[PDB]
RNA sequence: GACUGCCUGUUUUUGCU
RNA sequence: AGAGAAAUCAAGGCAGUU
């Protein structure tokens, strides 16, 4: 593609000076610029002054070196009108301006005295005076070669256009790419539909007023069993003597008796040996133990292969599509009692957060509200369960090497202000090699129970624990828990923020209307309780809010997410109707159908749906 | 100078080991300055806990000031990291070891790396706060300059102002014109200790922080000055407003 | 739920924060995406006709339909050509300053857009590796492909890249000739830069050359191909969605159109998609000049947004805009290539539909055996399937919002509208309820004209204006904060303790500034974040870091080291190091030691860093934390080994060396972009000569230095 | 088959706008 | 078993040997 007269060096140097390909007659412009640079080179061919060469080429050179040379020559040039070469024998800078007229002198700039050629080889008389003859004959030869190449390709219009003005930006779609493009549309590249622009008048439908709030569907079926990772409100601790985790576990292991009160087929009673071995190992000092023969059942080792082999052994003969059924379940009775026991007053504060610094009066106000909120919601069973969940998740996820092949023991031990250790249970992390966010790490959670049900804990296996003339119930469930859930439950203490926001808003609004902060406001708040309106004190309300948010968080699933997302519209509609406002809907509007499609088996979703269906549906 | 010799040696080594990458275009530096196979911004929150606990969890370029074993604990590996040419792994306690047993820089470099932050701290700790008054204040949003700047400069001339602070010998006369003469000497006098070729990747960032004005929507009751806007998170709200003097 | 609905003190709208469960696990998608992709591609073919007929709707190329064919009582896929033409003209006649700024962008900023801006993206489908790769790697390989099949150097501008893409498809056949490790299971080690007691090794890998042959049709298919994936950690839906990524051969074309759409949208008063254009809706809510007027408020969402839209209507709107500004024909041939490639789109299916035989299941393609998507078998190309109607992903949210806005512009609609992709809000100001009903129905029908399809069960209109919703922001006489949205972002990040602390304080301060948090909520969030920060960085209880600090007598002086917190609610904008220095917690010696430029553990970074909460819209966050010794990064993931394409590591390290020789000779590439014309070798050589010559040394010393350069 | 070691825990077709 | 919800995890690859 390179012209014959153009040298390889100048061609390669020109390759990237300007973007030829997106310019009109880009190749011709490249050839013209190569002509100019070659002409400049021929002007400065071995001709010297003093000790340095007479002309310095300022075209197609790095800008920083050009600035260095200019500084040495005590001159400075703008970038967008920089000269093409500098003569140090006459202290003038020159520019090549191949033109056609050879009669329009018209000094282009007063900074550099311009040099113009007629493109035939002759030079404008000033340039003829200011240059030596050998250069003139060299340029004559170079230009006669240039124009024989031009006439050999019929580019005279292109070259005169290029020497006339500057570059023009363009984009070009080829014929072949256009046909590939137009394979799936009825229009061409630039659509020109032959229709008259107008907006048609289409007859629609009427808009209906929502006279009554929608009634959610209370689903029917077997009650939902408790499916959270831990036991929630039915969780207790053993008050161990003060010390470290190892001492407490040694005390528990030595001073205990294990007998099975209730065995579930989901978690066999033979996996208690795994827990005993883990307790003994952790008491001896090493928190990680090897595999025993009862681990293959407690952790599902080689479960995938045996299930695959059984499925291969027993198979049908049709290869139908896969249909998955999610079993329908009703609101279990344990949700309300869970909400009650989670509000039970405790003896000590279970929310211990290090205070932040105080530097401004604003800072103390912020830390007073938080201190009072922690005082309100810390001495409560829900705070205890949040704490135990945080230690369990953190000690399981931090000991989650996430690549390990032996069983790790993670006791759930907290300290009371008196220093006595409190044994809530022990999680047992098993052989885990989780990589994807959907991968499940095997777990075997032993937990101290408060009361067995067989309707709320069908999969757990309850054991009797005898420690120093005291009776405790020890649950033992085989679970699989994922890295994402272990991550989000290690930060479970964030659930204290939504209840705190409500209390903060109430207190700060009362302060704003009273023009002064109190910190000891106990307002009555009206709620629809048992179907009727009753006034409650915002200290029990934040506690109910806290327990409900904790239950929602530990039961969060796609059903809960969809229910909550589609239910805010209905809650906003209720708020609108409470203010004696009218709610209108489009034609096929059934806003309760997007809420009712998420009520399948989640017990907290059913509890919220029932709470909604205990509220007034018309606001007269 | 031996620095020029080191630069020549590094250029020769880069030419020899990477013939193809040296045949690229200089304008491609804007795209291979980020060429990496690592995916570290992809859900980083959910991996932190077991990543800092993994053996050899930290990335630390080889050096002689870090012993292989210090008080029985292995601090660093003898294997270059994967996908790294001047970077290897180490132990998580290497920052802690360096915090006490590491080398020291000059007292002037510290006042340069910590200049903008020091001005922010002194601005915070040199205000007589008023008394908190509570009321149903109405905070309204409005684009206001986030933090005070050393001098008012058009956001279009910041690159051309910093070029005269760091590399004035690698610029044209047009960039010389479109620069705020008056903000260049202050930046030079406060950044000279870190204008070296080693802290130049950190001096430009902080020097831009002193000089760049980024309009940001911030709540307010009364019109913010540029100095009362970096502190708007606690001077105003929908329930309280403290009046600074 | 009766507890979440107050009747006194605070309004139920203030308790919308309690209707979020964001502290629990986020829904994660399991298994094959092929069913959710085939059920995403078939929906546009089921809503084209009023009565479902997929077989006849599979022959439609341009989704133009007649006014009497639009399904007014259901989702309607397609548009009306004359209505699109008239609405694109009415949108041009008004908002004319926006069109002037668009023209300014076309004639000034568009010519000066570089193709290196395609490296600031994320995972991109590679037409050479047939996998998802980081944007820099895909861009580098695409440019190397284009620079060897076209046998020319691609210009720095995006227009050069687009021209190269448009010119490479003219060729009948193309090649790649890449590199790979023949035996990735053989890791060999050599001694680099160390033979003194403490050795330093590296991993050497072989690099053979392999070539891939693309015909014109295979390369065209790879340009059309859209790699699909599950959208993990999506909150607020019962069912999981699929998201896709366009190839790097179409991303420049898409970016041009999206940048122009952004230039339009940041100047139209009816658009909320731009982040800074969200506070205008606060003014629309505060606009209470109503007087005895029936002023309603409609807040809703659009059903099947990326399924009822046709690329041809959007192309036509862009064509009308450009042709009415006055533009060269290559401008109208550049803004239309994206929409004509996304009309021939070839969405990538999954690994096969789940077929069960008793208990065991097998993953099998769409063609094998019947299923519920047997109509689409005729559109299957290899493991990919074509889909003319519908968008199938939200790659164009900007221009989709533009289409909705041009639909808004009519004469009888005299209300205020704010549009943001799928979610929107409209304010009516009429004289009677019946006029408001006509305006609402006209709005619905006009959105259905171009295929916007308001969701019947998600749009709720309140006859007295004042209560509404827009992008999880609830309104009742004002917009109240929603703290629940920020909770998924209060967990410390995974970069380093300094950046983690800085970003945590920045997030909490931003939440406070938006009204989503207040005094108590902000302080409690700070305390919770501090506890998580200390736990996550080995600073609580008995751990290896605390131990090593104990025996070695290293006192804790930083928050990540276990020291008492120094940041407060007032001091959230301040840095930990400077705050500790001012109060006397870091006297002089540790400060001169942790801030040492010769720290072997610190790594240089950028004051702007990626910040995504959970598969939501990516944002940018300021990181002004100083480069102390605690500003490090985690070890590199080593899964790339044992893979044929591990040779990308050698290329990465070579590029790191080339970046290291740069940034030392060129200190102007830290302040602005690189614009020197030429190769890297030539520029580096010239800058070496310039620095040595400008230096003050003996001339003999100088030429001896130059002699070594080779 | 499994059976001797090696490697991987985000990079395996899987976090886009 | 279990986790779980519209389909996956319950380790996976590679080299040699067999
Ligand atoms: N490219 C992306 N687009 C997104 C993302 N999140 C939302 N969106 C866009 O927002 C819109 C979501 O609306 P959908 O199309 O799912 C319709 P609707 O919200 O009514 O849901 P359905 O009722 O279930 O159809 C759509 O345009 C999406 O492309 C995202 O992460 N990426």
């Amino acid at each position: 593609d390179r012209p014959d007269h153009i040298d390889s060096r100048v061609w390669e140097l020109s390759e990237t000076q300007e973007d030829w390909i997106t310019q009109v007659h880009g190749h011709v412009r490249r050839v013209v610029e190569c002509w100019k640079y070659t002409i400049c080179c021929l002007i400065s061919n071995m001709h010297t002054h003093r000790g340095a060469p007479q002309y310095d080429v300022f075209k197609w050179q790095d800008r920083s070196t050009i600035e260095w040379i200019c500084s040495k020559k005590k001159v400075q040039y703008p970038e967008r009108d920089t000269p093409d070469l500098y003569d140090n024998e006459r202290a003038v800078a020159y520019k090549v301006l191949l033109v056609s007229d050879l009669s329009d002198h018209s000094p282009t700039s007063g900074i550099y005295h311009d040099l113009a050629f007629n493109l035939e080889g002759e030079a404008e008389e000033s340039c003829a005076l200011v240059l030596r003859g050998s250069q003139l004959q060299d340029i004559k030869g170079f230009l006669c070669r240039a124009l024989e190449w031009v006439v050999s390709n019929n580019l005279t219009q292109e070259v005169v256009e290029t020497i006339s003005g500057e570059a023009k930006l363009q984009f070009s779609v080829g014929t072949t790419f256009r046909t590939l493009l137009k394979r799936d549309t009825d229009w061409d590249v630039i659509p020109t539909p032959r229709v008259e622009p107008n907006v048609p008048r289409i007859e629609g439908r009427r808009w209906t007023q929502m006279k009554k709030l929608p009634l959610l569907k209370e689903k029917e079926g077997p009650p939902s069993p408790w499916r959270a990772l831990l036991l929630g409100a039915d969780s207790e601790y053993i008050v161990c003597p003060p010390g470290t985790d190892q001492e407490a576990i040694s005390w528990i292991h030595s001073q205990s008796e294990i007998e099975c009160i209730r065995e579930s087929k989901s978690t066999p009673a033979s996996v208690i040996t795994c827990l005993t071995s883990s307790l003994q190992s952790f008491a001896e000092g090493n928190p990680v133990r090897s595999r025993i023969h009862e681990d293959i059942i407690a952790f599902g080792i080689n479960k995938k292969q045996e299930k695959k082999q059984s499925a291969s052994s027993s198979a049908s003969g049709e290869w139908k599509r896969a249909e998955y059924q999610v079993e329908e379940m009703s609101l279990p009775p344990w949700v309300e009692e869970e909400m009650v026991l989670l509000r039970s007053d405790q003896e000590d504060n279970w929310i211990e957060l290090e205070k932040n610094a105080i530097y401004t009066e604003v800072d103390g106000v912020a830390e007073g509200l938080v201190d009072k909120y922690i005082e309100i919601v810390g001495r409560t069973k829900v705070a205890s369960v949040i704490e135990k969940w945080q230690i369990a998740a953190t000690r399981t996820f931090s000991q989650l090497h996430t690549d390990r092949s032996r069983i790790t023991a993670c006791p759930i031990i907290t300290r009371d202000p008196s220093g006595n250790c409190q044994f809530w249970g022990m999680v047992l992390l098993g052989p885990h090699h989780v990589k994807r966010d959907t991968d499940n790490a095997p777990l075997l959670i032993a937990e101290i129970m408060g009361e067995d049900t067989e309707e709320k804990y069908p999969k757990h296996s309850v054991f009797s624990l005898k420690v120093e003339e005291k009776q405790f119930l020890l649950s033992l469930k085989i679970t699989s828990f994922s890295r994402n859930k272990l991550y989000t439950f290690s930060n479970i203490r964030r659930v204290l923020i939504q209840p705190a926001s409500i209390y903060s808003q109430v207190v700060l609004s009362r302060a704003a209307e009273n023009n002064s902060l109190n910190l000891e406001v106990n307002p009555e708040i009206q709620l629809y309780l048992e179907g009727a309106q009753r006034g409650m004190t915002l200290y029990q309300w934040v506690r109910m809010i806290l327990c409900l948010e904790f239950l929602m968080a530990i039961y969060n699933n796609p059903q809960m997410e969809g229910f909550l997302a589609n239910m805010r519209r209905l809650h906003m509609s209720r708020h609108a109707m409470m203010e004696r406002r009218q709610v209108f809907l489009p034609f096929g509007s059934r806003p309760e159908d997007k809420v009712n499609e998420c009520i399948i088996n989640n017990p907290i979703v059913a509890y919220l749906a029932k709470g909604w269906n205990s509220m007034p549906n018309v606001y007269y | 100078e031996c620095t020029l010799r080191a630069l020549v040696e590094e250029y020769n080594g880069a030419c020899k080991e990477a013939p193809k990458e040296m045949s690229k275009q200089f304008t491609d530096y804007n795209t291979f300055k980020r060429y990496t196979t690592s995916k570290k911004d992809h859900a980083p929150q959910m991996r932190l806990v077991y990543s800092v606990r993994k053996p050899w969890p930290i990335s630390m370029t080889p050096s002689k000031e870090i012993p292989l074993v210090f008080n029985g604990t292995k601090l660093k590996d003898t294997i270059l990291d994967l996908g790294e040419s001047k970077r290897t792994r180490a132990n998580i306690v290497v920052p802690d070891y360096w915090s006490k047993y590491g080398s020291q820089t000059s007292l002037e470099v510290v006042n340069a790396i910590l200049y903008a932050e020091d001005l922010k701290v002194q601005r915070f700790f040199s205000t007589e706060w008023g008394e908190i008054r509570y009321g149903r204040m109405l905070p309204f949003r409005k684009p206001v300059q986030a933090c005070p700047t050393i001098e008012e400069v058009n956001p279009a001339s910041i690159p051309h102002t910093l070029l005269q602070v760091f590399c004035p010998q690698y610029t044209t006369l047009d960039s010389k014109r479109k620069a705020h003469m008056g903000a260049v000497e202050k930046l030079k006098r406060v950044m000279e200790p870190i204008c070296k070729v080693q802290t130049q990747e950190s001096a430009v960032h902080i020097a831009r922080s002193l000089i760049d004005s980024n309009k940001k929507w911030l709540p307010t009751v009364v019109d913010h000055t540029p100095r009362t806007a970096e502190m708007a998170h606690f001077l105003c709200s929908k329930y309280h407003y403290v009046h600074t003097n | 739920m009766n507890l979440f609905t107050p009747l006194s003190e605070i309004n139920p709208t203030t308790t919308q924060e309690l209707l979020y469960a964001y502290t629990g696990p986020a829904p994660v998608a399991y298994g094959t995406r092929t069913r959710a992709v085939l059920e995403n591609i078939i929906r546009p073919y089921q809503y084209f006709y009023k009565e479902p007929n997929v077989q006849r709707a599979l022959d439609i190329k341009t989704g133009c339909k007649e006014p009497e064919d639009i399904n007014v009582e259901g989702p309607s896929s397609g548009f009306h050509t004359a209505s699109v033409l008239k609405l694109a003209d009415n949108f041009f006649r008004k908002y004319r300053p926006a069109m002037e700024k668009l023209k300014y962008w076309i004639l000034v900023k568009l010519p000066k857009l570089k193709y290196a801006e395609l490296s600031k993206g994320r995972q991109t489908y590679s037409f050479i590796h047939k996998r998802n790769l980081p944007a820099p790697i895909a861009l580098e390989e695409t440019v190397e492909f284009l620079e060897q099949n076209l046998r020319r150097k691609i210009g720095p501008t995006l227009l050069s890249y687009c021209q190269a893409i448009a010119d490479v498809m003219e060729l009948d056949e193309t090649t790649y000739e890449g590199a790979r490790d023949p035996r990735p299971w053989d890791i060999q080690l050599e001694e680099i830069d160390s033979d003194e007691e403490d050795p330093l090794f590296r991993q050497v890998g072989r690099e053979e050359t392999y070539t891939i042959k693309f015909s014109r049709e295979e390369l065209w298919d790879q340009m059309r191909t859209l790699n699909t994936m599950w959208k993990h950690l999506e909150r607020g839906r019962l069912n999981r969605r699929t998201i896709a990524t366009p190839s790097m051969l179409i991303r420049g074309f898409v970016k041009i159109v999206e940048d122009a759409a952004k230039e339009i949208l940041e100047n139209v008063p009816t658009s909320g998609v731009p982040v800074g254009g969200e506070e205008k809706l606060a003014k629309l809510a505060s606009k209470q000049t109503f007087h005895t007027a029936v002023t309603g408020e409609l807040s809703g969402d659009q059903e099947k947004f990326n399924e009822c839209l046709d690329p041809d209507a959007m192309r036509l709107m862009w064509t009308v805009f450009l042709r009415k500004l006055g533009c060269p024909d290559w401008i109208m041939e550049l803004f239309n290539i994206p929409f004509m490639v996304f009309k021939s789109k070839l969405a990538d299916m999954g690994e096969g539909l789940v077929y069960t035989k008793g208990k065991l299941t097998d993953r099998k393609p769409l063609g094998e055996m019947p299923s519920e998507f047997d109509d689409l078998v005729r559109n299957v190309v290899g493991n990919s399937i074509s889909c003319r109607l519908g968008m199938f992903m939200g790659m164009y949210n900007l221009t989709s919002t533009l289409l909705a806005l041009i639909s808004i512009e009519r004469e009888e609609l005299t209300g205020s509208h704010v549009e943001s992709s799928d979610d929107f809000i409209h304010f009516f100001n009429c004289k009677t309820h019946e006029e408001m009903f006509k305006q609402a129905e006209t709005l619905r029908l006009t959105l259905k004209l171009v295929g916007i399809n308001m969701s019947p069960s998600k749009c709720i209109l309140i006859s007295p204006a004042g209560i509404g919703e827009f992008n999880s922001k609830f309104h009742h006489r004002d917009f109240v904060g929603n703290v629940a949205t920020e909770l998924p972002a209060l967990v410390p990040n995974g970069t380093n303790p300094m950046t983690d602390l800085a970003m945590g304080l920045n997030v909490i301060k931003h939440s406070v500034n938006t009204g989503q948090m207040n005094l108590c909520t902000g302080a409690l969030a700070m305390r919770i974040f501090n506890h998580a920060y200390k736990y996550a960085y080995m600073a609580l209880g008995v751990t290896r870091r605390t131990r090593f600090m104990e025996e070695n007598a290293i006192t804790p002086l930083l928050t990540n080291q276990g020291a008492s917190p120094v940041h407060s609610f007032s001091t959230m904008h301040l840095d930990e190091v400077a705050l500790r220095r001012h109060l006397g917690l870091l006297d002089e010696e540790t400060l001169r030691r942790i801030l040492n430029p010769n720290n072997p553990v610190t790594q240089k970074g950028d004051p702007s860093m990626f910040f995504r909460i959970e598969n939501k819209m990516p944002q940018i966050m300021e990181d002004y934390s100083v480069p102390s010794c605690f500003k490090y990064t985690l070890s590199r993931n080593r899964t790339i080994q044992d893979k044929p394409h591990k040779a990308l590591l050698n290329k990465e390290e070579r590029y790191q060396r080339v970046t290291s020789i740069i940034n030392k000779l060129f200190p102007e590439v830290l302040i602005q972009e690189a614009s020197a014309p030429g190769t890297v070798r030539e520029s580096l050589k010239r800058r070496l000569e310039l620095v040595v010559e400008r230096s003050d040394l003996d001339e003999e010393r100088k030429k001896r230095i130059l002699s070594r350069i080779f």
